[PDB]
């Protein structure tokens, strides 16, 4: 298996669709390797229930939080630590407005050596449990020889990337890992790092990060050949009031980049109201009226959430996922599994316009491309050298009564799975 | 921050 993309556990699902799924406890098993230390990157935690992930023998172990909260929920989150003496925290700076941590990151240093996660699960139960969520495990990466010379770099700059994202943070316990990371041979990986990081780039520095990063790598590891692009996310910025301020002037520009029909996988209602979690999915999917209502003409874009091929239909998606199928879906030139959701604050927005790039927050993903194989193109895994696509395809249109799940208006007219009805505030 | 609530 060249790609080591999963999804997570879900519970209330038959065991055949488990069998090629992780829980982080499998993650954080003894048999992943002897762990010695661990960082970890997220958006939200609940302390506890994170340190019950770790097996026992590991429990007591060091452990870093990377967040960015702020004020009182900072000191929340200090409050949940305290307890736990081998656990420090890093408050990842935050400059810009209406920014988030957002990452979701496992540095797992071992016995035998390193290994990287990136996923999309926030750390706390529920995120856990019902949902669709992915995950990218890294190879064990082994410590570098003490008395050789090599840069353990991959083909695909993985190493240096993941130390430049690492450097942006600017953070004292954050150069600790950057210099363990230094110290390992990450050569065999074979994915491409996609960073988001917050602030405002010029000159060759608007390739670093968010969409351009995108296709920056599009540009210099596809070729070219109505190839779709589909994009599947959890949450939903405020796009502008018309596909032309953002979504298809420099977003799919930079999506369909390589060397046309867009296709946007968001909830709807009706796809939350018959989960196995019923209405409180859409607690993790946050999409307000108030954002809602200023741009319509996007959800005209929006495909509902089907997932037969992996027995995950009635888990809603926190995973995000985009990518270029072909015009039957039956191969793709690209995948991509990351943190960032469809919002500008994630992806970046072009300032001072043309020569600035605005990011506002921390997002990671990693990048699947069939030249890193040696190929040209992906075959989809029908059922979930073929790339396991998680949800099914092609994508099902909103039928004209359907709506995007927004999570701060009531639905009264119909109870969810579990007899409920979902009244906000 | 525990959820996004
Ligand atoms: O942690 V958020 O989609």
């Amino acid at each position: 298996n060249p790609f080591q993309f999963y999804l997570t556990r879900v519970s209330g699902v038959k065991p055949k669709y488990n069998s090629g799924a992780l829980h982080i406890k499998d993650i954080l098993s003894p048999l992943f390797g002897t762990l010695v230390s661990s960082a970890q990157f997220n958006y939200c935690f609940d302390v506890d229930w994170l340190v019950k992930q770790y097996p026992p023998e590991f429990r007591k172990k060091p452990i870093l939080l990377v967040h960015g909260d702020k004020r009182e929920a900072k000191a929340h989150l200090h409050a949940q630590a305290k307890p736990y003496e081998n656990i420090s925290l890093c408050q990842a700076k935050l400059d810009i407005a209406f920014g988030t941590h957002h990452t979701k990151m496992m540095l797992l240093l071992y016995e035998e050596g390193l290994r990287v996660v990136i996923h999309t699960s926030n750390l706390i139960h529920a995120d856990w449990h019902q949902k669709t969520q992915g995950i990218w495990l890294s190879p064990l990466y082994p410590r570098i020889a003490d008395g050789t010379h090599k840069s353990g770099e991959s083909p695909t700059h993985f190493k240096a990337n993941l130390i430049s994202y690492l450097t942006a943070y600017n953070a004292p316990s954050l150069k600790e890992w950057i210099d363990v990371i230094h110290k390992h041979d990450l050569s065999e990986t074979n994915v491409y790092l996609i960073g988001s990081t917050p602030g405002r780039f010029q000159g060759s520095q608007k390739d670093n990060w968010g969409h351009f990063r995108l296709k920056k790598l599009l540009k210099d590891h596809a070729s070219s050949m109505s190839w779709p692009v589909v994009g599947q996310f959890s949450s939903v910025g405020s796009l502008g009031a018309d596909e032309s301020k953002w979504l298809c002037s420099e977003f799919k520009e930079s999506m369909l980049t390589l060397g046309v029909p867009l296709y946007l996988i968001y909830p709807s209602v009706e796809n939350v109201r018959t989960s196995l979690e019923g209405y409180p999915a859409g607690g993790s999917l946050p999409y307000s009226i108030q954002t809602a209502e200023k741009q319509n003409w996007l959800h005209s874009y929006f495909h509902k959430w089907s997932a037969e091929t992996s027995g995950r239909s009635n888990a809603m998606p926190h995973i995000k996922t985009y990518m270029r199928p072909s015009p039957d879906f039956s191969k793709i030139a690209w995948f991509l599994v990351t943190s960032a959701n469809l919002s500008k604050a994630a992806w970046g927005a072009l300032e001072k316009n043309g020569t600035q790039l605005m990011i506002r927050s921390y997002e990671l993903g990693v990048l699947f491309l069939p030249s890193a194989l040696g190929l040209d193109s992906f075959k989809v895994k029908q059922k979930f050298a073929t790339f396991p696509v998680p949800y099914d395809l092609p994508p099902e249109l909103y039928g004209s009564k359907d709506r995007p799940w927004i999570w701060n208006i009531p639905y009264v007219k119909a109870p969810d799975t579990h007899g409920n009805m979902w009244v906000p505030s | 921050k525990l959820n996004y609530l």
